[PDB]
């Protein structure tokens, strides 16, 4: 168990020790049927892979200062042309969409086909690193446990953009500017009244 | 509007048919003197002409070439152009009233079958339970719902007699 | 046995057991509705959906309307609320209540058939997985499962208490939308003024006195 | 319902209080705590409730007589129903937003505890430390009782703690109505009532406000 999440509650018996990232939180008992809990396992494990590789690009495009994650698009609604790495991308949105439905409809159906490989390996797996299961079962937990963290960094960059309007790099900039003054109480949204 | 009909409000005709009516009535409060009965009694007559010319228009009825209202009974034009109150509204009404009656009589008349001798019921009413089924005739509606789901409103047609054909 | 009229008889269909193991059984049935079982069971669950959405709903008119009343708050009156929300908003009402509708029928579908066949919603591969969770509890309107987030049905030593106080809550809170609709159209104020009047004047601020109510007085 | 202090001398009390809570005197007229489960859940709020009751009345009167005093400082005559339009260092919103956070975490170690006893006696981070065993919800002891009182006359300490509350939830209940009522401070109203009792009885000044 990789912890309790609540101290002084009991684990869901249905969440297995081994289960990686098992910290017994089930409080709405959503996985206590054993079929449930093996598709909701492997969605979580692809939603923080996803989500680790959107919180990197959302920070590196404004720290690279090519904007924000927020305004990427805008090109697209706007007669703005595609830029990437400050390079400029020839394709209309039309082209982007297709290619990308053909390729993720592709590789999705592929790992869809499988059933469920949470853990593929050779190509998914170079550099060794899963070889050993004493390396892999930290290495899982690592990876569970960064992709949560991410997952609940995006939705705050998503709440914080909705209630500021601002990029996640320009927000830390304002809190660390005046914490007191700039925080989730004092944007008017998150804190009703005041 | 609709048909080529014309409000009351705006119709010439309508107007002229109460100017009519007030005038017959007036000839007649003219052979009186003021307060004689008679004469109380004609302008009360008016005053209830003038409310009611008054009313109909406000109601937003339409009236025709004849300058009499027309009403409206297609729900789909009624609910649309304002005319729901001359017959949608009291088909509800009747048929409210109306079901109340037949299912209270059903409930009566099945309530007597089981008795020593229902026939006696018939000529002589049970007026206490005539009177307790009468206040329980209100939710009619939902009961007659709840027995036509249960399948105990119609009777097997194996119990029904019928001619040789 | 509490009685909604003490030393009246108690509809016999509401002495039965399982009728009495209902929550807010006071005996009232006059016009004799759920002398059916199923009939009851059905109206049962109609009366715990009515009672969840007026409490809802009137939560929604009179806070809302208090905070106003002191400062709090700029919200309109509930009965002038949907014009000013839709003067701003980005979809017309029509396109609003059709999306409504959808949303709404597909979860009201679910309960529906929950209603004909308890537990049926955890039809096994129906719902990615969640249906697991869809399938309620052994009693019919009270869900709980992901409906319960924090386990309070789960202590058997207080469920029959917060099943009273839903039912009695929401049977006045029932009433206490008709009396906003009753007195809207009596009045020509909200409910905050129409307390506020009456608490200024009780014995000449009242339906009595509001020429609507009582015609022949 | 026993021989135990009585609020009325002579009355039959109710047999659900026996006396194992502090200030048990037997006063329930409306029969609320009958039910022992809301008795227990009872029995934790009357206790959080006086001990916030206490640290504000102190908070509110000890301010205002040190303001009556020459003491000087920021607040000096601030009214406690004027405190929180008060400029302080950061905007009340983000004071606000950070004390329901700290909150959080301490009401819901205490609620742990509450349903389970004994299961949140220990730090979370330095795991070495923690609280005695002998724990009672409402009574964590060890860091919370850091001279050792609890280990004398606990029951009488208990029974001074419910009634110095009870009393102080009253009081903070007058703060609340006199205030409202005479639109001036506690220490103000106690003033006028010094100077002329007789002719400073609430009849007399709801009376001229009528
Ligand atoms: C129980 C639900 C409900 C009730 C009681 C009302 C009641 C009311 N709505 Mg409202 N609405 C309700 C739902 C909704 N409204 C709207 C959108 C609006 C708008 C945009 C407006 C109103 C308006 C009004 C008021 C004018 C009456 C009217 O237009 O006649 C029709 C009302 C009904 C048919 C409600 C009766 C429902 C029935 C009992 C349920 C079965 C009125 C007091 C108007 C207003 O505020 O006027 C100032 C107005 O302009 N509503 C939406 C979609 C977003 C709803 C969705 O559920
Ligand atoms: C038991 C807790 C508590 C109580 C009894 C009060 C009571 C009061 N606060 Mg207060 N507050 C409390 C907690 C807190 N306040 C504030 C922040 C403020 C501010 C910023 C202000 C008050 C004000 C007031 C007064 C005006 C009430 C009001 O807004 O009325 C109208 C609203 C309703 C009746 C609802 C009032 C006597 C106001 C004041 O001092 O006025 C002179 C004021 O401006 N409070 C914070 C955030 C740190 C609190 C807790 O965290
Ligand atoms: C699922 C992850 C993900 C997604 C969906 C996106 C999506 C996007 N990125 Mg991004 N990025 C990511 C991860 C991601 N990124 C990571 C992990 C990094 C760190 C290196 C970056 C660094 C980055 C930069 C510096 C920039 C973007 C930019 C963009 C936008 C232009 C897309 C483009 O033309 O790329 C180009 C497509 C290719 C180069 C194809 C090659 C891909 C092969 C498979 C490798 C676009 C919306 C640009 C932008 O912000 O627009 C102004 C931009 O400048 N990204
Ligand atoms: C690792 C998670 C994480 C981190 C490090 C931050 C960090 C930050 N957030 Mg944030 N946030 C998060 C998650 C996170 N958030 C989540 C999950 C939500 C959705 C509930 C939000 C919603 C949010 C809003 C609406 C705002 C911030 C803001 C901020 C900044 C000021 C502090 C604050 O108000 O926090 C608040 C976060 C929580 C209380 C949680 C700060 C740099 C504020 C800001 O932009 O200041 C400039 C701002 O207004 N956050
Ligand atoms: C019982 C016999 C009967 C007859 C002869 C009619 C006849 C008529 N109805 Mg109708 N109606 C009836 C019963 C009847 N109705 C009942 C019982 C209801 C209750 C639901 C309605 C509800 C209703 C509505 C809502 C509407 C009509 C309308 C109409 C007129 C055009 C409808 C149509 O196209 O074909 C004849 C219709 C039927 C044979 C049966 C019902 C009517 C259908 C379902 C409505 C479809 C109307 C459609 C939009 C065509 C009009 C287009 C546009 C002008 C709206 C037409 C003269 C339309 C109208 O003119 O409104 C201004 C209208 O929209 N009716
Ligand atoms: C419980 C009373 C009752 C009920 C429920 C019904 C029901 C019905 N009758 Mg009917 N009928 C009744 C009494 C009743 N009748 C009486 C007393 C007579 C003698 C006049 C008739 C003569 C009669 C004929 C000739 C016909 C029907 C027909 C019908 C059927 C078609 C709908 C209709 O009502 O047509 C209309 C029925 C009437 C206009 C008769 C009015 C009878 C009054 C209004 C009912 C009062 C009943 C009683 C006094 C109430 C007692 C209450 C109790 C508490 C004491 C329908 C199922 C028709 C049919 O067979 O269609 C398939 C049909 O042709 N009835
Ligand atoms: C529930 C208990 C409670 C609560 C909620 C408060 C709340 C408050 N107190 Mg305190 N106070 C309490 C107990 C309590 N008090 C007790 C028991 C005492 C006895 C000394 C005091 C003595 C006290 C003084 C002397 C003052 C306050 C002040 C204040 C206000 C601002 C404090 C500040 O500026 O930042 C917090 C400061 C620190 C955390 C340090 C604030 C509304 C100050 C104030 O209102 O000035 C305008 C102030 O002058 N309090
Ligand atoms: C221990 C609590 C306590 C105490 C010591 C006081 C003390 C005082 N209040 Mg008071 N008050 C209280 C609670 C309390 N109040 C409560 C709970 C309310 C309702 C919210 C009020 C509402 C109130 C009003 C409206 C007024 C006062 C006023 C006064 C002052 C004199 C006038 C008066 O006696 O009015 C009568 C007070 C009461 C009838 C409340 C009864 C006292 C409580 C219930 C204690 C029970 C008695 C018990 C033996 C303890 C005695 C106190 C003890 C220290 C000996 C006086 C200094 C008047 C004032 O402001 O003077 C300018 C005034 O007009 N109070
Ligand atoms: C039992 C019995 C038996 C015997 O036998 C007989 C008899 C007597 C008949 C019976 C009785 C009955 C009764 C009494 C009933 C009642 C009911 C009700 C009132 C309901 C409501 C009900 C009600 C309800 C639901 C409500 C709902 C509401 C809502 C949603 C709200 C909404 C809204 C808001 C928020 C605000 C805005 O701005 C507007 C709106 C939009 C408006
Ligand atoms: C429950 C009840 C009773 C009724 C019992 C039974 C079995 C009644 C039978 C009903 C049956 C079989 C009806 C069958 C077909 C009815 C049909 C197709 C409906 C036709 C109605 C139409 C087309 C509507 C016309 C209009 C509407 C919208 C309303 C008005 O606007 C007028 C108009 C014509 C425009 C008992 C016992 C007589 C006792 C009592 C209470
Ligand atoms: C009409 C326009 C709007 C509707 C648009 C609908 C788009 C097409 C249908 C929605 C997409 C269906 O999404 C579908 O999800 C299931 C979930 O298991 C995937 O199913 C995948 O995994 C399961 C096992 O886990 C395998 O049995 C399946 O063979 C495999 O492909 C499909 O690969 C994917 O295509």
């Amino acid at each position: 168990k990789a912890g309790n999440w609540l101290p002084g509650s009991d684990a869901p018996a249905w969440l297995p020790d081994d289960l990686p990232g098992n910290y017994g939180f089930d409080p709405l008992s959503l996985g206590k049927e054993p079929a449930s809990l093996k598709r909701f396992t492997e969605s979580e494990v692809i939603h923080g892979r996803w989500a680790m590789l959107g919180v990197a690009g959302s920070l590196a495009v404004e720290l690279l200062g090519y904007g924000n994650w927020y305004d990427a698009p805008l090109w697209a609604v706007n007669g703005g042309k595609a830029t990437w790495f400050g390079i400029e991308v020839p394709f209309d949105l039309n082209a982007l969409l297709a290619f990308e439905f053909v390729a993720m409809a592709a590789a999705e159906g592929q790992r869809g086909d499988a059933g469920g490989v949470v853990y593929p390996g050779g190509a998914f797996d170079p550099l060794g690193f899963a070889k050993d299961s004493s390396k892999s079962g930290e290495l899982k937990l690592k990876e569970i446990k960064n992709g949560r963290l991410a997952m609940v960094a995006f939705l705050g960059f998503v709440a914080q953009h909705a209630a500021t309007g601002k990029g996640p790099i320009a927000a830390l900039g304002e809190h660390l500017a005046n914490p007191w003054g700039a925080n989730f109480a004092t944007n008017g949204i998150s804190v009703p009244f005041f | 509007d609709i048909a080529g009909l014309t409000p009351c409000s705006e119709s010439k005709a309508y107007a002229k048919l109460e100017k009519k009516e007030l005038k017959t009535l007036e000839k007649r409060l003219k052979q009186y003197e003021a307060d004689s009965a008679p004469a109380v009694a004609l302008k009360a007559t008016m005053e209830r002409t003038k409310a009611r010319f008054a009313n109909y228009a406000k109601a937003g009825l339409l009236c025709g070439n004849d300058g009499l209202p027309h009403l409206i009974a297609d729900p789909g034009l009624a609910l649309k152009y304002g005319h729901a109150g001359e017959v949608f509204i009291p088909t509800f009404g009747f048929l409210y009233v109306a079901g109340y009656i037949g299912y209270v009589g059903r409930q009566y008349l099945i309530a007597v079958k089981g008795e020593a001798k229902p026939t006696d019921k018939e000529i002589i009413i049970d007026v206490p339970l005539a009177t307790k089924l009468a206040w329980q005739g209100a939710g009619w509606p939902l009961a007659a719902v709840q027995e036509l789901q249960r399948g105990t409103l119609l009777e097997k047609e194996e119990n029904i007699t019928v001619s040789p054909r | 046995r509490q009685s909604w009229l003490p030393g009246s008889q108690i509809p016999a269909h509401l002495d039965t057991p399982a009728a009495q193991a209902l929550a807010g059984n006071f005996g009232f049935d006059p016009l004799g509705l759920g002398k059916d079982p199923v009939a009851l069971r059905w109206y049962q669950q109609a009366e715990l959906i009515h009672c969840r959405t007026a409490m809802a709903g009137v939560a929604g008119i009179l806070i809302p309307g208090l905070l106003t009343k002191a400062g709090a708050l700029n919200v309109p009156e509930w009965y002038d609320a949907g014009k000013v929300a839709i003067e701003n908003s980005f979809a017309p009402w029509g396109s609003l209540l059709a999306v409504q509708l959808f949303l709404c029928g597909f979860v009201e579908a679910k309960r529906w058939q929950d209603i004909r066949k308890p537990g049926s919603q955890g039809e096994p591969g129906s719902f990615l997985g969640f249906e697991a969770s869809l399938k309620g509890t052994s009693e019919l309107g009270y869900p709980g499962g992901p409906f319960d987030p924090l386990g309070l049905s789960k202590e058997a030593d207080k469920w029959a208490d917060w099943k009273l106080k839903e039912v009695k809550n929401g049977r006045l809170a029932m009433l206490a939308f008709l009396g906003f609709v009753a007195q809207k159209y009596a009045t020509g104020a909200g409910p905050v003024d129409n307390l506020a009047a009456h608490l200024k004047d009780p014995w000449h601020v009242n339906y009595a006195t509001n020429g609507v109510s009582l015609p022949f007085l | 319902d026993a021989a135990l202090p009585s609020w009325m001398p002579g009355a039959d009390l109710p047999g659900y209080l026996n006396g194992t809570l502090p200030g048990d005197f037997g006063f329930d007229p409306l029969y609320l705590g009958q039910d022992p489960v809301k008795l227990k859940w009872y029995a934790q709020a009357e206790l959080m409730n006086a001990r916030f009751a206490m640290l504000a009345v102190a908070g509110i009167l000890v301010p205002e007589l040190l303001s009556n005093i020459g003491f000087s400082w920021p607040g000096a005559g601030v009214a406690w129903y004027d405190a929180g339009k008060f400029e302080y260092f950061a905007p009340a919103s983000s004071l606000f937003g950070v004390q329901m956070l700290l909150f959080a975490w301490v009401e819901i170690r205490r609620y742990q505890d509450f349903v389970k006893p004994g299961s949140a006696n220990q730090d979370p981070i330095f795991t070495n430390n923690k609280l005695p065993d002998g724990n009672e919800p409402g009574y964590p002891g060890g860091i919370f009782d850091p001279f050792g009182w609890s280990k004398g006359d606990i029951k009488s300490l208990k029974l001074k703690e419910i009634k110095n509350g009870r009393l102080a939830m009253l009081a903070f209940a007058g703060f609340i109505g006199q205030a409202y009522t005479t639109g001036t401070t506690p220490l103000k109203n106690l003033s006028t009532h010094l100077a002329d009792p007789w002719s400073t009885t609430v009849w007399q000044n709801d009376l001229a406000r009528l």
